[PDB]
């Protein structure tokens, strides 16, 4: 077995184990490190910047330089650190006196921040736009998005920042990266709808609804039945004498507390009126609804059983949704 | 004691699922293997009871399908076209499909799988196609970058669509998964599908609890990649998810987690260390299902007596600083619950004038972002809120004596988190 | 060396053919050797006596100016026709024809 770890065929293997993606070309890996009994170290979480001081130690173990485990745990490195380790602190105070040593360590580290996932802190994805420039440069990501940069700043920052803020070190890669950069400064209460519905009952419907027409380009609201306060809630139906259109979801029986509600307190009956008042555009959704005696709903509200339906289909909810938006003004 | 019961299980069941391997060389048409496939299915589903009765028995009934069994038989049982009895060999496949089974079925059963999703119409396969879809998710960055652009994403959400509760807590744990263990790239995706509105319909219903938690704990993680935050925010519901929190009890909920069969989201540290995330993000939204979820099991993980998991995840930390730095009610009440539930102490929330403390708040905050090794020479030079706030790195490292330069940057990334929360209207 | 930035230099003077991994480490390839400085020459590069960096930046400096439809588809049996099939493919892409093949392994994706 003595071959191959002489061979440098060990640590390679391993790498291709910590930080792969494909299956295959891991699954061998695996296969490799076992049949030469060598334990199989574990993949390496990509999202580095949320890693705790558990996982420092981790890859610490895996690219073999054990030897240093205490210090990072008695200093209590953790990923954001690790990140951003200078040279400095990795000479005085994580105590790697080698300057060798020190440049094996950061070529280890350049290769983790190439592989990491930076989602959590950037939001420009300013990692594929380096990473256009060149693959290695992807390995800046998070020095930039510390410094605050983002996609739309870029064109403005300055060699020097890029240096000292940013720890970009290489001068040709400064310069290649604020280029690019220079680059980028030319290429850097009435909703639409409301639905009101019995939240028992129509609750479904009415998201459903929503999102459909929402992704159709309408912005909707909708009838949130949880709020008395203010006013009688006189902001529940600001939003409806504003909502140009008004979805009446009729479930079978839909209509029971604004049957006779003559203190008009009944969030639905309410909306009716109020949208009725307005003269606003009533669609009802036929979904189980029988039609009742306008006499047993207030006269205020009557008129709405007096407006054209569409009958709901879950079925072939696609071109009910198209009638619908027909209907919708 | 277990493998005794495990061994006795699989004497009978590894002869029953050859009792089936017989039939699995027919088709259903006659219910030569439908016969087949309702015996296994259930044989399996009363080994199912055995993971309950031991702790996971489930690998021992599910490997001998696997290596030798007919695992590849059931794939091609899909294929076949007795659509009547495809969905039972659906069942079963759903069933049998641990770790073991997934990566294998990765390699082969994932094109069939994909090939079976494509299929919508009925409802009782669907379920059972989302049902694959959800443990396929939760496989590999490589099984969700495959699914999501196949179209398994695609069917999830149009499924997303329908009324049944199965196939809807499905397409949420589905779409929860996809979010966490897929990439970056996955999630973009995902967005771009309008995948963020189309969880509106399961998280706007009161009528299922758990199915809403789900839900809600999918768009909350969608929401802390921060390239893809804003899409999710303006798809409404995101809005939606803290109401959600307040209502439920972690207690509540731990107990439905006990039971969980680790097929839906089963207690394990794995979990602990993709919620630490969440606890940790900008979104109070998701630091709000974060402590909720990190509280039902600082419930069961203290009933195990195994707490070691949430210190060493790096959660006790972080549900310190969610109590410390504290605004909203809910996400502070669920930390200190948390806090109590583990043992720790539960610190105190911090009064945010800081520039107008005095030496005794200093040595409070000192000790609840632990740098209590510095609390006496912050004593000692009697360093109060005005001095805290300007303090340089020289004054840090001679004066109050913080050799390390990499403690000296913890120090301060702890401070301008302080400084940032600070009430600064006095001055 | 994705570049043969070793030839390049070593065409200067075969003495420079020293600095190659120097250059291909800045990640410098010859599409971007006309831009280099002086000073990263002698900082990032390595390269330390005045005289050859001079030499190269000048010669860097005079390569400035010097830096669902394919046509075709073969349709066959894997099990008997694979072989015609890649023979054909190879000969057709040398004649300058861009050429597809019936990768028959496939299924998913409405049918
Ligand atoms: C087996 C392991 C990873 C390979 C992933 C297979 C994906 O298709 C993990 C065990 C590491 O030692
Ligand atoms: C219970 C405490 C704070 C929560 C505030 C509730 C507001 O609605 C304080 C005790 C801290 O340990």
């Amino acid at each position: 077995t003595k071959v191959f770890s002489d061979i440098g065929a060990i640590q390679s293997l391993k790498r291709l184990v910590s930080y792969s993606t494909n299956g295959t070309k891991s699954a061998l890996a695996k296969r490799a490190l076992r049949l030469l009994g060598e334990e199989v170290p574990r993949p390496i979480l990509p999202s580095v910047p949320s890693w705790k001081e558990a996982e420092v130690q981790t890859w610490l173990q895996q690219i073999g330089f054990s030897k240093y485990c205490e210090s990072f745990r008695e200093q209590q490195v953790d990923g954001d650190l690790l990140l951003r380790l200078t040279e400095e602190e990795l000479q005085t105070d994580l105590g790697m006196k080698s300057g060798i040593t020190r440049k094996r360590f950061f070529r280890e580290l350049t290769e983790l921040k190439t592989f990491a996932n930076y989602s959590t802190c950037d939001r420009s994805n300013l990692a594929d736009w380096l990473g256009s420039l060149d693959p290695r440069f992807r390995q800046y990501t998070y020095g930039l998005v510390s410094c605050g940069l983002d996609r739309s700043l870029l064109h403005r920052v300055s060699e020097q920042q890029l240096l000292e803020d940013c720890g970009i070190h290489l001068g040709v890669h400064r310069a290649r990266i604020l280029t690019a950069a220079r680059e980028m400064l030319h290429s850097p209460d009435t909703p639409d709808v409301f639905i009101s519905y019995r939240r028992n009952s129509g609750s479904q419907l009415a998201s459903l609804l929503k999102v459909h027409l929402q992704l159709h380009g309408f912005s909707v609201f909708i009838d949130v039945e949880k709020l008395e306060a203010g006013k009688f809630e006189d902001k529940l139906i600001q939003s409806v004498m504003g909502a140009r259109n008004f979805v009446l979801v009729l479930s079978p029986g839909a209509l029971d507390k604004c049957m006779q509600d003559h203190d008009c307190k009944d969030w639905v009956h309410k909306q009716i009126v109020t949208a009725l008042s307005c003269g606003k555009n009533i669609v009802p959704i036929i979904d189980g609804f029988e039609w009742p005696e306008p006499q047993v709903l207030p006269e205020d509200m009557q008129a709405v059983l007096t407006f054209n339906g569409i009958k709901w289909s879950h079925e072939y909810q696609e071109a009910t949704i198209e009638k619908i938006i027909r209907f919708l003004q | 004691g277990a493998g005794t019961e495990v061994q006795d299980a699989l004497e009978r069941a590894l002869p029953e699922l050859q009792q089936a391997l017989s039939a699995l060389k027919q088709a259903g048409g006659a219910r030569a293997v439908g016969a087949g496939l309702a015996e296994v299915f259930q044989l399996v589903e009363e080994a199912w009871l055995l993971p309950a009765v031991g702790r996971e028995v489930a690998q021992g009934l599910c490997d001998a399908i696997r290596l030798d069994g007919g695992l590849d038989l059931l794939l091609r049982l899909l294929q076949a076209p007795e659509l009547e009895t495809r969905v039972q060999a659906a069942r079963l496949l759903e069933q049998i499909l641990v770790a073991e089974n997934r990566d294998r079925v990765a390699r082969i059963g994932l094109g069939v799988i994909l090939n079976l999703a494509k299929e919508r119409e009925p409802v009782e396969l669907a379920r059972s196609v989302a049902g694959i879809l959800e443990h396929m998710f939760k496989h590999s960055e490589e099984t969700c970058q495959r699914l999501v652009a196949a179209g398994g994403l695609d069917a999830v959400l149009y499924w997303c669509r329908r009324t049944d509760p199965a196939l809807l807590r499905h397409c949420a744990l589905a779409l929860g998964n996809c979010a966490l263990h897929g990439g970056q790239a996955v999630q973009r995706r995902m967005v771009e599908k309008r995948a963020a509105e189309w969880l509106f319909p399961l998280a706007f219903s009161k009528e299922d609890e758990l199915l809403r938690l789900h839900a809600c704990l999918a768009v909350a993680v969608l929401a802390t990649n921060k390239e893809v935050e804003r899409e999710v925010e303006r798809s409404g519901t995101l809005a939606l998810v803290e109401p959600l929190v307040a209502s439920l009890d972690p207690g509540r909920f731990a107990r439905c987690l006990v039971d969980a069969s680790d097929t839906s989201q089963g207690r394990g540290p794995d979990d602990l260390q993709r919620l630490v995330p969440l606890l940790d993000s900008n979104r109070l939204e998701a630091q709000c299902i974060g402590a909720f979820y990190l509280c039902a099991e600082a419930a069961i993980k203290s009933l195990q007596g195994k707490t070691k998991v949430f210190s060493d995840i790096g959660a006790i930390q972080s549900l310190k600083r969610l109590v410390s730095y504290s605004t909203n009610g809910t996400k502070s009440a669920l930390a200190k619950r948390a806090l109590r539930l583990l043992g720790e102490e539960v610190p105190r929330p911090i009064l945010p004038s800081v520039p107008s403390w005095k030496e005794a708040e200093v040595q409070t905050w000192l000790q609840q972002i632990g740098f209590s090794k510095y609390c006496e020479s912050f004593r000692e030079q009697q360093v109060d809120g005005d001095l805290l706030l300007r303090l340089t790195e020289e004054e840090l490292q001679t004066d109050l004596g913080m050799k390390s330069g990499i403690t000296r940057k913890r120090f301060f990334r702890e401070l301008t988190e302080l400084k940032t929360f600070a009430n600064y209207s006095t001055c």
